């Protein structure tokens, strides 16, 4: 009955109150994980709607389990995910920084400053921040194992795994080092596909190790298969070793007595032919992604070959990388170079009440399995997340060997540099420029607040210290609340992580400042 | 100040529908009360004067019986402790066949006296250890109480006399006739080999003429009619086929492919000639009866009629196997003629009507065979069902007698002697287990007490007389049912005897159930939800 | 013991990692006419699954996980008070996985907490549905590639 | 109020001291329920499922699984106990008790304003020192039969009553000794556990062979074989159809009969191969032939086999192929392409026993089986379940004893000694972590307290007696459950698995440390 120029379910709101609501929502998101930053962080228990429980202090892991309604909160969560995917660390820092810059921008928006002016000042500040960060960086020789281990330690010193720091650092460094690869002049690390982490609850955490090979949750197809082979010649397949129908419609028509027996005998002979083709290469282990018929098992066992079936494709690729094999679909085309020599041992041992297949003496493997053994499943999941952070940090350092001081030292150094820059602006954008520069102090401030020490006196002391000449590495000790030189404490983090954090924080602030109207309720119109 | 909050800890974490009963009074005493209630429920159906109960299950079926195991099965007991006692009773029923009500009564008495001992101050462990000591003592004493043995099992008279007591608790009025029937049926079975198979006794219920017309048949009876025109033979030569009485077909897919008119015109004639040749080949062996487990084709039936072959079609595979055992045939898998050794032989196979039921009878003139059938007559379905239960009890008693031939006096003689000797022993042993041992002995009084209550006389007088008579040294004395005043008589003379194995297993299972119920201290019940099956 | 569904755990861990950009939430229907014209729209081949509620949380999470891992299907939920059913339905017939495809009923399960249990997970319900043949039978892009496909003027080199 | 509830109005958040209060209350509730389980003198619990199934249990893990609980902290503790049971198989009640007491002791100092991180640092230092002490105190010893009997007694007496435990000890120890090969890992899959429901619970025993839950499906087959050749095969002897949609085409009835007869030639070939092998190996009637098949056998093949005096079983378990290969000694065959007497096992007696509607086949009197079976016999289903759980615990205990070269004194003696060592070491810990060390020692002392309490004696007085005796004598004295006086558990014969204790320390410390550091709990995954 009503004329309804727009749909009845369309809620529209605009003006200063929209900007205030957006900035408040961003501040609330930042406040969610404010206390999860620093070496003295506290974990949080998250109740998954599916019944699971997540106990972690990672920024992205926490922000991933929140269902929000305000679109600004959705933007903040997407920022967290972007930071986690791009570099792997600094997820809490980017959220905190975005909240702080949005707050200091709201301060100006309360006055009569147009948001575009604030955005322009923010972009100028971001350029100067990048320049200063690149300036105060230091080179790192990646051939030094101790330096890489120290970098990884500073990466995971704020996580629950920091208690077993040496073990975790060595695991991450070894995995990243031996997943490195180069073909046709293209270099890669590829932690996502290779370097899998398999967690088996039970045992002790110190028993965790990185294998010179891979381990899969599989057992031999037949009891008489050998469960321990010294130097296997592994052969990997995709095709089934069964007798299956073709793609076409191939009905038969039987009129003679012996045609049924002939058909069955030809099925058996086809299986025998396939197994003979495989045997021709003299392998020791046969792994396939699909089924293996029982007759095929008998024919393989006649030749003393261990067979494993129904192995996932990702695991098969990992095995191919580890033992230097090639996956072949048609056994009749099995070249010699497709046989995997290099696996220095194959052993199907039993852990707990399950059978696990170990290929753990590969000579120069290009893939690995990180075997985690811990108290429970949630502890192991948190340990896996921490190990992922460590491996991502190691890869970032290997790609870009630059380092910057940590513990809020880089933030204060950049803030002082931009504050000195702003003394010559003489424009109207000098105020937002200075404000966003000083918004970087939220990281040392949060570190001090989590440490428990007095915030105001320590920030004043640090700011005074950074006003001197050679003080770019002076930061705050995270677990004692004391100013310290960070070339003495030994806390550093990759330059790429810091650059990504600042870029993403400023870009989020700009994106949310560009908005002054919200329209909601309309249908998707699919 | 108007509400009591749930205590912090486990009380709050419990789910909505769950219940947690913990402690002595809240768990042990409630379990004991539930078990006592179950025993009181089934008490009145104990002994020859036990009264039948009409039980209607959730499927509206009506049960009229005094067999304790059947009553408990048809009742749907919900209390877990009473469920445990019912499990004990059913295990006794499966292991022996008779003595379920004794198990239930003894377990109820034991748990009642256990509650009394817990209230007087004894701990649960002390009660349990006293009960176990007394159970061991009773099992040691029991062989000494054996009065007389079976000493013969091929004799019709002795078997009937022995089985009388088992099937006089049920169907008290007319037990001699049922004893004779079951004795004949059991003696027909049970060859020179010591093994006796309970399933070899078959029971057929045909309505109409009261249970006094029931008879024993040395063979099998099937409530159905013959397929063919022939209805009776006198020198049967049954040939049993487990295959359908039709031309065998392929297993993948049969397709008749016709490419010329001649094939089309000759196909049906050739098929009919083949079937005729097969049936003629079967008949040429002298087989004048053909029993098939599968369906009967029309042309096959016509050719069987032409050659004077009686056709019986048995639906049940168990029925086919039982018929093969009865006649001595072999279930052939093809329609091939049977060789000499696979030919079943029966004295006579005929179609007859009993009451208004058409039945086929595989009768043997010899007083022997592998399977014997008890054709039960009656005027109500429930009456024949109860008679069938009595028959099962008698057959199980015969099986137990084959396993062990020792018998102990019934009518409370064995229970009272056991109680007397266990009480005498319990005074000797010092310590806190003497109370439990004495209570275990006293629990045996629940059997003669139940018998006296059901017979309608004062139980205390009967128990006192039993103690006196046993004090002068007669251990074969039990209460006299055939009297309207408290009286006792020698049970060995009267032939009121029950199997030693029955008493042994019943005591063992009842003690185990009572002890296991006592062991439970805390109960955590989930929300009932559903679960019809 | 292949009857024990060893793959159930493996599928559970596969479904644990739903997607990258969160796993969304089940759409709630707040109008009877909304329910009607939601069934009316979409093509016939598109499968729509409906839940009626007031053991519901676990199955709701199961639908969330399935819709995250089965983008083709259109899992949705509605309150029993929105439709306004009878006393018996609003009392003892709440959990009912209602399945629609093309406007005709295909799955009319009711009181699913009995035949599906109460502690069942996403894989349990997924197998229960797939054995019925009711659930229809892929790399992850960066974020997106396509904006619009309207002009076929792409590339040419006429002399 | 909270930021989360601002973002998501229907969100449950417990922050700051609320998180600790919730977690510690849940842990204390679980501890209060599971206190009565510890020790052989603990009480039994009857657990009734929704369907009405009765389950009597005293095992900690089983009780955790079947308590109607919906708490997050209880879920974490249950996961820890599940891992503990899966790997070691014993120590779940102790796990829960130690976690609960650790949290209670930590809260005792946290409620005085102390930060949880200091308590966790003390916990880690104490755990390191306790592990060193446990390494010092373990009793390395070659484990002959009697030591294994003592370990199995120490487990099974806690799980079941006295005589049943005494039977089960001999059963499990003999089974482990039978299946164990020198200097090789033990495969517990080779000890089949079969359930029967006809005798008393004390009739359960060990069969030096194998027991199958199925028998011959042909009435005419032999029910008992004296001297047996065992043919473990995995070939489908039933009729199988063509994989490429064959179908038949005939033009007359006679042609149809020819096709029907000739369509079973394939399976008849394998049946005839088996029959020829049987005729070759045993030309008399004294020796029997048994064919156990993992796949089905159709009635025609059953008849053909039974005509030759061959007893055949079908649909065998997949694990039973390996079990029969290891017990009888044959070779499991996936085809009859080339079979000889070499691939035949042996069994000195094969017979079946009929129980109700279930047929059980026995294979006994093997030469030297490397795989045996345990026959659980009891009157009730819940009795069988309880005996099965007890047997699992005992088998795990004996296997753990065999794997480790050492065994550890029990009855809480090691807990008392470790607490004393931690108290002695406390001054060397710098800072306020001494409070955490003291809390860890007091938490370790829960086990003797609970043992004394369940035995009925006074808690504090018994514990102080034990501590005084250990301090004055230096021996590893634990709680005597009949008198309350200290007793040397090594001399009496109360042994504990070293691996179980090590796992207890590690897992309890890790989970308690993680729970203490949780500052707030959230649930905002809705709407
Ligand atoms: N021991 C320490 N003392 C002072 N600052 C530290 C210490 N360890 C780490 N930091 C600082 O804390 C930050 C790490 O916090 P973290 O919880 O890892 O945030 P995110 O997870 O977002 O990277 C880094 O910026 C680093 O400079
Ligand atoms: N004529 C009799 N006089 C006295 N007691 C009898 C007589 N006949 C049977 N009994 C007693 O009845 C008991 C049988 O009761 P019954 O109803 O069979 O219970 P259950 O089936 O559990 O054995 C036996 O213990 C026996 O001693
Ligand atoms: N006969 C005994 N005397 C004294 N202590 C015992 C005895 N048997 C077992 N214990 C103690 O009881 C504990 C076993 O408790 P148990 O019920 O097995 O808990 P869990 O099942 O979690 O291991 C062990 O620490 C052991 O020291
Ligand atoms: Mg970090
Ligand atoms: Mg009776
Ligand atoms: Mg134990």
């Amino acid at each position: 009955r009503p004329v309804l120029v727009l749909s009845q379910n369309t809620k529209r709101e605009s003006g200063r109150k929209v900007q205030s609501g957006n900035i408040n929502a961003a501040k609330t998101i930042a406040d969610i994980i404010r206390t999860c930053l620093g070496p003295k962080s506290m974990m949080k228990m998250l109740l998954d709607p599916m019944g699971g429980i997540v106990m972690t202090n990672d920024g992205n892991a926490i922000l991933r389990e929140i269902q929000v309604q305000h679109p600004a909160a959705k933007s903040m969560i997407e920022i967290s995910r972007t930071q986690d995917e791009e570099v792997g660390d600094g997820t809490t820092s980017v959220i905190i920084l975005a909240g702080e810059m949005l707050s200091v921008a709201e301060h100006f928006l309360e006055q009569q400053m147009h948001p575009t002016v604030v955005i322009s000042a923010y972009r100028k500040a971001l350029d100067d921040m990048i320049s200063t960060l690149k300036k105060i960086s230091i080179p790192v020789d990646i051939s030094d194992s101790d330096m890489m281990l120290n970098i990884i330690n500073s990466s995971i010193t704020t996580k629950a795994i920091s208690r077993w720091s040496s073990l975790a650092c060595n695991i991450a460094l070894d995995a990243v080092k031996m997943v490195q690869f180069e073909e046709n002049g293209r270099k890669e690390i590829d932690i996502k596909k290779y370097a899998r982490v398999e967690k088996i609850p039970g045992g002790i955490i110190e028993d965790s190790c990185v294998l010179r090979g891979v381990m899969i949750n599989k057992d031999v197809t037949h009891p008489r298969m050998r469960r321990y082979i010294k130097n296997p010649r592994i052969v990997l397949l995709d095709s089934s070793l069964e007798y299956k129908k073709g793609e076409s419609q191939t009905d038969i028509e039987i009129t003679r007595e012996e045609d049924f027996t002939r058909i069955l005998q030809m099925e058996e002979e086809y299986i025998q032919q396939l197994c003979e083709d495989i045997i021709q290469l003299k392998p020791d282990v046969v792994i396939t992604e699909k089924g293996i018929s029982d007759l095929a098992q008998h024919y393989l066992m006649r030749a003393n070959i261990t067979a494993i079936r129904r192995v996932r494709k990702t695991d098969n690729n990992r095995i191919a990388r580890a033992c230097g094999a090639r996956i072949v679909s048609r056994p009749e085309e099995l070249r010699e170079d497709d046989v995997g020599t290099g696996a220095g041992l194959l052993e199907i041992k039993k852990i707990g009440d399950e059978y696990f297949t170990f290929i753990t003496d590969c000579k120069d493997p290009k893939a690995c399995t990180i075997l985690l053994r811990g108290a429970s499943k949630e502890i192991l999941s948190e340990v896996e997340r921490n190990l992922q952070d460590a491996m991502q940090v190691c890869r970032n350092v290997l790609l870009d060997p630059q380092l910057v001081p940590g513990g809020g030292a880089s933030e204060m150094a950049v803030a002082h540099a931009l504050t000195e820059k702003s003394k010559a602006m003489t424009g109207v954008e000098q105020w937002p420029y200075r404000a966003v520069a000083q918004a970087l102090e939220v990281i040392p401030r949060t570190l001090i607040q989590n440490c428990g020490a007095s915030t105001i006196r320590l920030l004043t002391s640090l700011r005074a210290k950074h006003t001197q000449e050679n003080c770019e590495t002076w930061g705050v000790n995270g677990e004692t609340g004391t100013l310290v030189d960070m070339k003495e404490l030994g806390i550093w983090e990759p330059l790429a992580v810091k650059l990504q954090t600042y870029k993403t924080a400023v870009e989020t602030a700009v994106l949310l400042l560009r908005i002054d109207d919200i329209v909601s309720g309309h249908k998707k119109k699919g | 100040a108007l509400h009591v909050p749930k205590a912090p800890g486990f009380a709050q974490m419990l789910k909505e529908g769950a219940k947690h009963f913990s402690g002595l009074e809240e768990a042990v005493y409630r379990n004991i009360q539930a078990c006592k209630e179950l025993a009181q429920t089934t008490r009145t159906a104990y002994g020859p004067n036990g009264m039948n109960k009409m039980v209607i299950n959730h499927l509206e079926k009506l049960f009229v019986t005094n067999d304790a195991a059947t009553i408990l099965r048809e009742l749907e007991v919900q209390h877990p402790a009473a469920k445990m006692i019912v499990m004990a009773s059913h295990m006794q029923e499966q292991e022996v066949g008779d003595g379920t009500n004794f198990v239930l009564v003894f377990a109820g008495a034991l748990l009642e006296l256990a509650e009394e001992l817990l209230r007087i101050g004894l701990s649960v462990s002390e009660v349990i250890e006293g009960y176990e000591i007394a159970c061991r003592k009773a099992h040691e004493i029991l062989p000494n109480l054996v009065c007389c043995s079976a000493k013969n099992l091929r004799d019709i008279d002795e078997v009937s006399s022995l089985l009388r007591t088992s099937i006089m608790s049920k169907q008290y009025g007319n037990e001699v006739f049922l004893a004779k029937l079951i004795a004949q049926a059991c003696v027909s079975i049970f060859p020179d080999s010591g093994h006796f198979n309970v399933d070899n006794i078959r029971v057929c219920k045909i309505l109409g003429s009261g249970i006094s017309s029931s008879s024993v048949l040395h063979g099998m009876v099937f409530k159905k009619e013959t397929e063919g025109d022939v209805t009776s033979v006198k020198d049967a030569k049954i040939a049993v086929y487990s295959c359908p009485f039709d031309g065998m077909i392929t297993e993948t897919k049969g397709t008749v492919l016709i490419k010329t008119a001649e094939e089309l015109m000759n196909f049906s004639k050739g098929e009919e000639n083949l079937m005729d040749a097969q049936v003629k080949a079967i008949a040429d062996t002298g087989a004048n009866v053909v029993v098939t487990g599968g369906k009967v084709a029309d042309m096959a039936l016509h050719y069987a009629n032409k050659y004077n072959i009686m056709l019986v079609r048995l639906n049940s595979k168990w029925d086919l196997r039982r018929l093969c055992k009865t006649v001595g045939a072999t279930a052939l898998p093809r329609l091939t003629p049977p060789v000499l050794e696979e030919m079943g032989h029966c004295d006579s196979v005929y179609l007859s009507e009993v009451g208004d039921t058409q039945v086929v009878v595989f009768k043997h003139e010899k007083e022997d065979g592998a399977i014997s059938t008890i054709v039960l007559r009656g005027s109500t379905d429930n009456l024949m069902d109860d008679i069938e239960r009595a028959v099962d009890d008698g057959v199980n008693t015969f099986k137990v007698l084959t396993r062990d031939k020792r018998l102990v006096p019934g009518g409370g003689a064995t229970e009272i002697e056991l109680a007397k000797q266990i009480t005498s022993y319990g005074e000797t042993c010092p310590g806190l287990e003497q109370y439990a041992i004495k209570k275990f002995a006293e629990a045996f009084e629940a059997i003669p007490r139940a018998l006296a209550e059901n017979s309608g006389v004062k139980a205390n007088e009967v128990i006192s007389k039993l103690y006196a008579v046993h004090q002068e040294g007669n251990k074969n004395v039990g209460l006299d049912i055939e009297a309207e005043v408290p009286a006792v008589k020698d049970m060995l003379e009267a032939g009121i005897l029950d199997t030693y194995l029955g008493k042994y297993w019943a005591i063992k299972l009842a003690t185990n159930a009572a002890v296991t119920v006592l062991r439970v201290d805390q109960i955590i019940m989930a929300k009932p939800a559903g679960g019809p099956k | 013991f292949l009857q024990q569904y060893r793959k159930q755990r493996m599928e559970e861990m596969r479904q644990q990692l739903h997607k990258g950009p969160q796993f969304k939430q089940v759409f709630e229907i707040s109008s009877g006419e909304g329910f009607l014209d939601m069934i009316d729209k979409e093509q016939k081949s598109i499968v729509i699954m409906v839940h009626i509620y007031e053991g519901t949380e676990a199955m709701n999470g199961c639908m969330i996980c399935l819709a995250a891992e089965y983008p083709a299907v259109k899992f949705c939920k509605v309150k029993s008070s929105v439709i306004g059913a009878s006393s018996q339905f609003t009392r003892n017939a709440l959990p009912a996985l209602l399945i629609y495809k093309g406007g005709e009923l295909i799955g009319n399960f009711v009181r699913v907490t009995d035949q599906l249990g109460d502690d069942f997970f996403a894989v349990d319900l997924e197998a229960f549905l797939q054995e019925f043949g009711l659930l229809p039978e892929l790399v992850l892009t960066s974020v997106r590639n396509s904006a619009t496909c309207h002009s076929e003027d792409s590339d040419l080199e006429i002399d | 109020m909270a930021a989360v509830k601002t973002l998501n109005p229907k969100a449950e958040v417990a922050r700051a001291q609320a998180a600790l209060a919730v977690n510690i209350s849940a842990a204390r509730g679980l501890q209060d329920v599971l206190r009565t389980n510890l020790g052989p003198k603990g009480t039994m619990k009857m657990l009734v499922s929704g369907a009405g199934d009765i389950k009597l249990t005293k095992d900690g893990n089983v009780l955790l699984h079947e308590m109607q609980i919906q708490h997050p902290t209880a879920s974490l503790i249950a996961k820890v106990a599940t891992a503990q049971d899966d790997i070691t198989g014993d120590g779940t009640t102790s796990n829960v008790l130690i976690i609960g007491e650790l949290l209670k002791q930590a809260d005792l100092y946290i409620s005085e304003g102390l930060h949880p991180r200091i308590i966790t640092e003390g916990f880690e230092a104490a755990k390191e020192k306790a592990l060193q002490f446990l390494e010092e105190v373990k009793v390395s010893r070659e484990m002959d039969r009697e030591t294994l009997i003592d370990v199995a007694r120490t487990s099974l007496r806690t799980k079941v009553h006295a005589e049943l435990a005494d039977v089960l000890t001999e059963a499990v120890v003999d089974s482990i000794l039978a299946i164990k090969k020198q200097d090789e890992p033990i495969d517990l899959f080779m000890i089949e556990i079969m359930e029967m429901k006809h005798k008393s619970e004390t009739d359960t025993s060990l069969i030096r062979g194998l027991v199958l839950d199925h028998g011959a499906r042909h009435p005419d087959m032999k029910k008992r074989v004296e001297d047996a050749y065992i043919l473990t095969c995995n070939v489908s002897l039933e009729y199988e159809k063509t994989e490429v949609n064959s179908g038949f085409f005939y033009k007359s009835a006679e042609e149809r009969e020819k096709l029907v007869k000739a369509e079973r030639k394939f399976i008849e070939d394998r049946v005839k191969k088996i029959i020829e092998l049987k005729r070759k190996v045993c030309g008399d009637s004294d020796k029997g032939f048994v064919v156990i098949n993992q796949k089905g056998i159709d009635p025609f093949s059953l008849d053909a086999l039974s005509k030759e005096g061959i007893v055949a079983l079908r649909r065998a378990k997949r694990r039973n192929m390996e079990r029969l290969t290891l017990a009888c000694g044959g070779v499991a065959l996936n085809s009859f392409d080339d079979l000889s007497p070499d691939c035949l096992g042996h069994a000195g007696l094969v017979y079946e026993y009929t129980l109700g509607e279930e047929k059980f086949t026995f294979i006994e009197k093997c030469n030297n089986p490397r795989s045996v079976t345990l026959l659980i016999k009891g009157p009730n289903k819940h009795t069988l379940t309880q005996i099965k759980d007890a047997v699992r615990d005992g088998l795990r205990a004996v296997k753990n004893a065999i794997d480790d070269g050492c065994v550890v004194p029990g009855a809480g003696a090691v807990e008392v000694a470790m607490a004393e060592a931690l108290i002695k070491h406390k001054p060397s810990v710098k800072g306020r972590a001494q409070l955490g060390v003291q809390a860890f020692a007091d938490a370790l002392l829960i086990i003797p307290k609970v043992l004394a309490q369940n035995s009925g004696f006074d808690l504090q007085e018994t514990l102080v007696k034990i501590q005084a005796e250990h301090s004055e004598s230096g021996q590893l004295v634990g709680v005597d459950l009949n008198t309350g006086e200290p007793m040397v558990a090594a001399e009496v014969g109360v042994w504990d698995n070293y691996c179980v204790k090590k796992q207890l320390l590690h897992s309890c410390t890790v989970i308690a440390t993680n729970i203490l550091l949780v500052d707030e709990i959230m649930r905002a995954g809705m709407s």
